[PDB]
């Protein structure tokens, strides 16, 4: 659903607009991840994954 | 499986990140589950249950 | 690259109306509110030809390719049309769904 | 406008028909440049006529960084003179040339988009790599890069010649966009 | 009311963007001064009562990450701005920044161009830092500053002003030896270390057929 | 097709006694009645692993799909033509996908191909020009930087009104068109200097940073392109006022010549100087040299006493032959081994 970022409710597609444009009703799954890239290891925030 | 093809090269090791081949893999959880509700049968594996 | 079209009337003898053209509309979605019967198609929509050939890097002859496909309105009994809506998919493609 | 197009730069090469060690004709000179793991080859510089002798393993030469076409000429021979001091045959024989270059100054502002939209099933180009636009012209099959700022470069060509007759052709199709 | 920089509305979410800003100049200032110095695991076995003599099995395996992970755990955290990371034509391509020459530098310059004609190898490790590619386009951005003061160099046939002779020497103090033969003498003792292996490589091949012919006989 | 008595050549399916039948309307005799309703390895193999590589970079770009299939047309033929042996299978789809985004006039613009690679851009670029004079694409559509826009907005994070911060915008660039800003430069250049100016006249949100986020263009070249359009003409009525609705032309000056003001019948064919007359000029001797000879270039030569003086600091620099030699001792090595 929501962002970390911003923090609003969320920005969506109501479903009524969508069961006649044969889409999904859909939000996104936002994870947060730390590796290493490199000279060091760096986490980021709000990654989509689906 | 894609990290380690890209990690295989030895001039390609100190500053590149891995970020950024995500959204290749990333709709395979999406359709995967749109065509888990559309048809309903469900291909499993850790019970190999049809 | 190429689309399909919702070109329409063709006419006769100082008439655009012809007995299966009484309701196509100027923009080839057939009109809201008037009565179909069988034939009278409703959408008209049209394909090229060359749906599967390689695409010849050049511009020398698309002028006149659209074989017709329409739609016919079947049935024991004359109907009537609702409403005719168009809008876009998710990946953007042209969307007609009228509802009878 | 009755301009000049000024030429740049040539290349000329000539065979050799001796062989050619390395180590006897580069550590005993002034223009030293031998580095084996970064180029397997010599280059000779002399600013007088400021042109650039390169040479190769297999006994080869090239010349390249003159002016005129006599400009060459003078010092292929001088660059071969080097090559006397050693004892070696020099044997050069064709003096060929397939590569003369040349910048003019039209000096007026054109379109460039519309003779890319007019003359586009033959010459094309794109900004975002380069921001000149490159022409093609089959008739002595030569290319071209043309700018913005009325300046015209012309390389491609074998023959001094074959510039010159390309070079008032493509004037016509150039001066077709006033910006009306 | 100007088109750079006028405050003046809502302007949401801009903080994200400023300390990036402030940070992307703190970063390239860092780079000065790496610049400003530089210019200057077998097995293991216990003995127990019961089994004496006895090895360890987990010793016997390695696990190939508790090594990398000490390092891992002290390398510095930092939290990543997604507007740290832009990116535009000028990246992921080769070539930096030259350090701007200065004029302590050209009289080793002009002097190294007085005594030879132009030779590119030897005078790059004259500026010990400096690599063979920029120091060959300083000869070339010269012709169109000044050209008439390299014009004098190649009238200059001749050995200049005697005090290159310091130079010539300082150039030759470095690791002290004579290169003319130095090169020669252990050369010959790679060839001899090949040949010693040599003489290893074929009386172990005549030892081996010696050995096996007697398995052949029985 | 033609009737078996009258030999009609128009046939009319008539549907309404659930027969449909076949029969013309000259004479009418049926047609046919009863109707009938259908109720090399390795050249495979290596276009499959080709098929899920344009699979692969159309997901992670929001690819339409029309254009991956279609897109798989250009490298079926390119690969016909000898053009894939020897450079990079993750360049060579990289170039091909791109054909098929300007041909069908997307938002997508090169670069965003070359980041997630993490190569440079010039780099694929370069077989993209490589490619497009081999098999002769000659009709391509021009990079309207129009496009680029309205694609902009919906990540640029604004206001509600997103509508009326893209038609000002578009009125800029048609004003941006007809005047001599863009000709030679970029398209995502001005294309991101435009919506700057439309931007900061209604909201502040405007950091010279997160456009630079969007369009992936640094800031000091943006920085030029909005004094590029201050003084130029009639733009001092549009720095502080001036409601947007201004329809002129003005006066035309590209920069690229008014730096070149900051720097100060037709032709007969034997007129120029020909070639063949310096052709002439030195006697060309095959064996002899000896007439071009002087004075300076004859003593350009060693100085004698300070050879092995050179060869020492030559000979101090040098290791390149050294494992050379030991290799190539080694070549004589491993024939006995
Ligand atoms: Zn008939």
């Amino acid at each position: 659903g929501k962002k970390s970022s911003s923090s609003t409710k969320d920005y969506l597609t109501p479903p009524h607009e969508c069961r006649l444009r044969d889409m999904t009703y859909s939000a996104p799954i936002y994870v947060d991840i730390e590796y290493t890239r490199g000279r060091n290891i760096i986490m980021h925030k709000d990654v989509e994954i689906g | 499986l894609s990290i380690d093809k890209v990690l295989k090269k030895p001039n390609r090791a100190m500053e590149y990140d891995a970020l950024l081949s995500i959204n290749v893999h990333s709709n395979n959880i999406t359709s995967g589950l749109n065509r888990a509700i559309s048809t309903g049968n469900w291909s499993l594996k850790r019970f190999k249950m049809e | 690259h190429t689309q399909d079209i919702i070109g329409g009337m063709r006419v006769d003898e100082n008439g655009d109306p012809i007995w299966q053209h009484q309701s196509l509309g100027p923009d080839g979605l057939g009109e809201v509110g008037m009565k179909v019967q069988s034939g009278q198609i409703y959408i008209n929509k049209s394909v090229p030809t060359n749906s599967a050939d390689a695409p010849n890097p050049n511009n020398v002859n698309v002028q006149t390719q659209y074989r017709e496909a329409p739609v016919i309105y079947r049935g024991p009994e004359p109907s009537h049309i609702d409403q005719v809506m168009m809008s876009v998919s998710d990946n953007d493609q042209a969307l007609i769904k009228v509802l009878l | 406008s009755g301009i000049v197009p000024t030429l740049q730069n040539i290349v000329a090469t000539v065979t050799l028909g001796c062989r050619l060690d390395l180590k006897t004709v580069a550590l005993h000179a002034r223009n030293a440049e031998y580095n084996p793991k970064r180029f397997a080859a010599v280059i000779m510089r002399i600013r007088e006529p400021k042109t650039t002798a390169l040479i190769f393993a297999s006994g080869k030469m090239v010349v390249t960084g003159a002016k005129s076409e006599d400009d060459s000429k003078l010092a292929s021979r001088k660059y071969a003179r080097i090559i006397q001091k050693i004892g070696f045959a020099a044997k050069f024989t064709d003096f060929k040339i397939q590569n003369i270059v040349g910048s003019c100054d039209v000096k007026f502002p054109i379109r460039l988009e519309g003779l890319a939209f007019s003359h586009g099933t033959f010459s094309s180009y794109e900004p975002e790599l380069f921001p000149g636009l490159i022409y093609r012209m089959v008739k002595p099959k030569i290319v071209l890069l043309i700018f913005v700022s009325g300046k015209i470069v012309l390389t491609g060509a074998k023959q001094r010649e074959e510039i010159y007759q390309a070079f008032e052709a493509i004037y016509p199709v150039l001066s077709e966009f006033r910006k009306m | 009311c100007k088109p750079n920089f006028p405050i003046g509305q809502i302007s949401e979410n801009f903080e994200k963007s400023k300390m990036a800003k402030k940070a992307k100049l703190e970063k390239r200032r860092h780079l000065r001064e790496l610049r400003m110095r530089a210019r200057q695991t077998a097995i293991q076995l216990k003995l127990n009562p019961d089994g004496t003599m006895a090895i360890d099995e987990e010793t016997m395996v390695v696990d190939r990450h508790k090594n990398a992970s000490i390092e891992n755990e002290y390398k510095e955290k930092v939290d990543e701005n997604p507007f740290a990371n832009l990116y535009n034509y000028g990246s992921y391509g080769r070539g930096s920044y030259t350090d701007p020459w200065t004029v302590e530098e050209m009289i080793k310059f002009y002097k190294a161009l007085s005594m030879w004609g132009t030779d590119f190898n030897l005078i790059s490790q004259l500026y010990p830092y400096r690599s063979r590619k920029q120091v060959k386009a300083k000869f070339v951005n010269e012709e169109k500053k000044r050209p008439i003061l390299i014009e004098l160099a190649l009238r200059s046939k001749l050995p200049p002003n005697f005090d290159e002779y310091c130079c010539e020497i300082k150039k030759n103090i470095g690791t002290v030896a004579d290169f003319n033969e130095k090169l020669i003498e252990l050369q010959n003792e790679h060839k001899h270390h090949m040949k010693e292996i040599e003489e290893a490589k074929n009386t172990a091949k005549e030892e081996d057929q010696t050995a096996q012919r007697l398995n052949d006989a029985n | 097709p033609v009737c078996k008595n009258c030999h009609g050549t128009e046939f009319e399916r008539d549907l309404s006694n659930a027969n449909n039948d076949l029969v013309c309307k000259a004479c009418g005799v049926v047609s046919e009645d009863n109707p009938i309703v259908s109720e090399l390895e390795s050249r495979e193999a290596t276009l499959n692993n080709a098929r899920r590589k344009l699979r692969a970079v159309s997901y992670a770009l929001h690819i339409p799909e029309y254009i991956t299939d279609a897109a798989f047309q250009w490298y079926k033929l390119a690969l016909a033509n000898n053009f894939v042996q020897g450079r990079r299978s993750q360049n060579v789809i990289a170039s091909c996908l791109y054909v098929a985004c300007r041909k069908e006039k997307t938002h997508h613009m090169l670069i965003d191909f070359s980041s997630r690679l993490q190569v440079s851009v010039y780099s694929i670029g370069a077989t993209f020009l490589k490619m497009v004079k081999k098999l002769h694409i000659t009709e391509l559509p021009l990079a309207d930087p129009s496009l680029f826009i309205q694609h902009f907005a919906e990540k640029l994070d604004l206001a509600d009104k997103k509508i009326k911060v893209v038609k000002d915008a578009v009125k800029l660039a048609q004003r941006m068109s007809k005047d001599w800003m863009f000709e030679g430069r970029r398209p995502a250049g001005i294309a991101g200097a435009c919506i700057l100016l439309a931007c900061r006249m209604n909201n502040l949100r405007r950091t010279h940073t997160e456009i630079v986020a969007v369009s992936h263009v640094a800031e000091e070249t943006l920085q030029q392109r909005l004094n590029e359009f201050k003084n130029t003409k009639a733009a001092k009525l549009s720095v502080q006022k001036f409601r947007e609705n201004d329809v002129e032309d003005g006066e035309a000056r590209p920069p690229s010549f008014v730096k070149n003001r900051k720097k100060e019948c037709p032709r007969n064919l034997h007129l120029l100087p020909t070639t063949d007359t310096y052709l002439s000029k030195v006697s060309d001797d095959p064996d002899n040299l000896e007439d071009v000879d002087d004075e300076e270039l004859n003593a350009h030569l060693l100085n004698e006493e300070a050879s092995k003086l050179k060869e020492r600091i030559w000979i101090g620099l040098n290791a390149d032959f050294l494992l050379e030699q030991e290799s190539k001792r080694l070549k004589q090595e491993a024939d006995i081994a």
